[PDB]
RNA sequence: UCGAAGGUGGGAUCGGCGAUUGGGACGAAGUCGUAACAAGGUAGCCGUACCGGAAGGUGCGGCUGGAUC
RNA sequence: GCUCGUAGGUGGUUUGUCGCGUUGUUCGUGAAAUCUCACGGCUUAACUGUGAGCGUGCGGGCGAUACGGGCAGACUAGAGUACUGCAGGGGAGACUGGAAUUCCUGGUGUAGCGGUGGAAUGCGCAGAUAUCAGGAGGAACACCGGUGGCGAAGGCGGGUCUCUGGGCAGUAACUGACGCUGAGGAGCGAAAGCGUGGGGAGCGAACAGGAUUAGAUACCCUGGUAGUCCACGCCGUAAACGGUGGGUACUAGGUGUGGGUUUCCUUCCUUGGGAUCCGUGCCGUAGCUAACGCAUUAAGUACCCCGCCUGGGGAGUACGGCC
RNA sequence: CAGCUUGUUGGUGGGGUGACGGCCUACCAAGGCGACGACGGGUAGCCGGCCUGAGAGGGUGUCCGGCCACACUGGGACUGA
RNA sequence: AGAAGGGGGACCGGAAUAUCGUGAACACCCUUGCGGUGGGAGCGGGAUCCGGUCGCAGAAACCAGUGAGGAGCGACUGUU
RNA sequence: GCGGAGUGAUCUACCCAUGGCCAGGGUGAAGCGCGGGUAAGACCGCGUGGAGGCCCGAACCCACUUAGGUUGAAGACUGAG
């Protein structure tokens, strides 16, 4: 993405009537200055100013990289 | 067919330590033998659907153990895909 | 430059009517047959093919949701 | 109809960490009226004012890891692999055998044969039926054969050979949750039918004649085409049924059969009884059911996954779409 | 209704805004959205509230209150906090 | 199916001196040849964008498909 | 018109042998590769390739329409299609 990242995020909300809990995945984009992360490579991300049309994340940290 | 020796061949070529026979490396290796000798054969005798679904079997099993083998070691996986063939 | 409205064109989608025509439901006390319910008089059903005014009949394969020794 | 498997859901024992789910407290917020408790005022009520609940939630800080979960590990029970034996109509290809029917040729031989409840159509007298011998051809494999075996289902036995699938038993030899189900998707899938070439003994839709009957487009008889057969494709439909989805754990017994193993009674020759595993029948306890019935091969007691129903016709039909 | 998008997704340099921003512009990459249903069709103001129901739920948005959208239809600028 | 129906087309200048693409001279090495590499002169070609200019008209004259819908017959190319 | 005997395929019909000719555009079959797809596939997309009683169209071969000619330039032609 030329200076950008996609990331795969998830979260878990229960459901209205039935009561299961389920699991619902995500999908934002994230600033990245220095563009250096592949599959995987986990990412912390906090959310920041429309930094573009729609990009509202910047990259924090790289931890737990792509084995 | 897979006789007692030609098992052990490849067991030996591919195991882990001198007698490993149930890693997925080992398994691997003798479902894609399996494999194998099963497709030459199909290739004659082109309706025998009762053996073509032991080797879809086989292709399932190997499949479900090529993936188990990838998610637990990318190494040991990248080997033995190398070793072996993939697409 | 963009820009409402308007014109030209091929399409897209949703309805109404339509000579004629197919099947369906209900009506009466009509006409032609008795196919099913008994072994219902040739046991009954299931898939397909063919045939015949009609219900239906025949063949192939299957079931007993029938019987027999 | 069966099977496989994508996503998904769900998941053995044990250790450590996080504390996301979970839960507690605290703070902010969750407008007012209106809903409720308690009061106050219109003579009462309706109406209205006040205090507290409501506002099921969310954001922040501070406590817990009992369960789910993330991560890092470990174990063998699940699951898979290994080695030794076991049974089988599991499947494909190739070669081959006998009986029988029909047909052909010749011999013997003369007036009937066939068919039915009765007949006639039909066949023979131009030599039929019958009998003998030889030959040609296709289909199906009596006896074994069963209540049996195998296969996911559909289905599967004349014999021999080649190739190949699966299952069961035993040791625990090896890995170490790698498991279960599976939306869509894919493959397999009786008979009938379709395309191309071959084949066609017998049977036999359609069709024809005879017979029954008021009629007989049928049941019966005489014939007879596709088809039934082979090769490669297509079609994907059956009461494709156990009218019962897959996996696991538990829940008295009694009595047959099949494949194993195991000590003992080991000669009580008995290949019997006892123990275990995998099936296959019947009867039967509890339990379930409207009843019939199910009953360790559940329709009983629970869990996980998928599919399906919301009165009967219209209708599994119309339109649209895919093949 | 099974494939949707090209200022569309991102980046760079300018322009523009009270303000971030393809909001606009010139160049570069090929990307972005979709079975957790985009794109398409039908319908509709949302909520506090109101009704029914033991409750969960089912129906509804009218008095009043909060907001949003509109002012014959369609489009546009200016003044001004 | 060239379905149908639309849009653009002239000249001058700039981009533009390898802009791009064609061939490859002077001059660059070695097994010295009818040899190899770099090199880029001179000469030709095409396209695009931006700006300007002229006319009634930019395909410029000559040249150069009309298109669509419904039926009948024969499948079609061909032959008489 | 009938019979006998001969002559003719330098026109025309068909056939045999041996030679020649077909400007220029367009379309893009099989096959061959690469990638995607899978267990393998089937299949799909890019290239290459240059098939066809293929398309447009001169030479060439015809003869559908129309006008002229019709004591013709010509006992069957010319012009435009
Ligand atoms: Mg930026
Ligand atoms: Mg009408
Ligand atoms: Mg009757
Ligand atoms: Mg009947
Ligand atoms: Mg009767
Ligand atoms: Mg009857
Ligand atoms: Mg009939
Ligand atoms: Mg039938
Ligand atoms: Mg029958
Ligand atoms: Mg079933
Ligand atoms: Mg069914
Ligand atoms: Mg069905
Ligand atoms: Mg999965
Ligand atoms: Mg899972
Ligand atoms: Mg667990
Ligand atoms: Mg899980
Ligand atoms: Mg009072
Ligand atoms: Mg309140
Ligand atoms: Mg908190
Ligand atoms: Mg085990
Ligand atoms: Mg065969
Ligand atoms: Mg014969
Ligand atoms: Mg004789
Ligand atoms: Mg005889
Ligand atoms: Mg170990
Ligand atoms: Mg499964
Ligand atoms: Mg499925
Ligand atoms: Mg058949
Ligand atoms: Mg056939
Ligand atoms: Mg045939
Ligand atoms: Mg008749
Ligand atoms: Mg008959
Ligand atoms: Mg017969
Ligand atoms: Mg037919
Ligand atoms: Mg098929
Ligand atoms: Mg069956
Ligand atoms: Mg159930
Ligand atoms: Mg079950
Ligand atoms: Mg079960
Ligand atoms: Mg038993
Ligand atoms: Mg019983
Ligand atoms: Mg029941
Ligand atoms: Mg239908
Ligand atoms: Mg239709
Ligand atoms: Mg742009
Ligand atoms: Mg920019
Ligand atoms: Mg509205
Ligand atoms: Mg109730
Ligand atoms: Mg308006
Ligand atoms: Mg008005
Ligand atoms: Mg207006
Ligand atoms: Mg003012
Ligand atoms: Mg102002
Ligand atoms: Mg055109
Ligand atoms: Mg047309
Ligand atoms: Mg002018
Ligand atoms: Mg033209
Ligand atoms: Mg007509
Ligand atoms: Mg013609
Ligand atoms: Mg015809
Ligand atoms: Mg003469
Ligand atoms: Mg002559
Ligand atoms: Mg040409
Ligand atoms: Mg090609
Ligand atoms: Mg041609
Ligand atoms: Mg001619
Ligand atoms: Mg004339
Ligand atoms: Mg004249
Ligand atoms: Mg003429
Ligand atoms: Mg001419």
């Amino acid at each position: 993405m030329q200076k950008t990242i996609v990331v795969e995020l998830e979260d878990r909300m229960r459901h209205p009537l039935y009561g299961k809990i389920i699991r619902t995945t995500k999908k934002v984009k994230a600033h990245d200055e220095d563009s250096v992360a592949g599959i995987g490579d986990r990412v912390s991300l906090m959310e920041t100013r429309p930094l573009s049309a729609t990009k509202r994340w910047r990259l924090v940290e790289i931890l737990e990289k792509a084995k | 067919a897979l006789t007692a020796e030609q098992k052990k061949e490849i067991l030996r070529s591919y195991g882990l330590h001198e007698t490993d026979t149930g890693s997925p490396e080992a398994q691997i290796a003798l479902l894609t033998k399996r494999i194998a000798d099963l497709t030459e054969h199909l290739k004659v005798h082109k309706h025998d659907h009762h053996s073509r679904r032991g080797l879809l079997l086989l292709v399932g099993r190997r499949r479900r153990l090529i993936k188990y083998i990838s998610q637990i070691d990318v190494e040991r996986y990248r080997s033995l895909i190398e070793r072996l063939g993939l697409r």
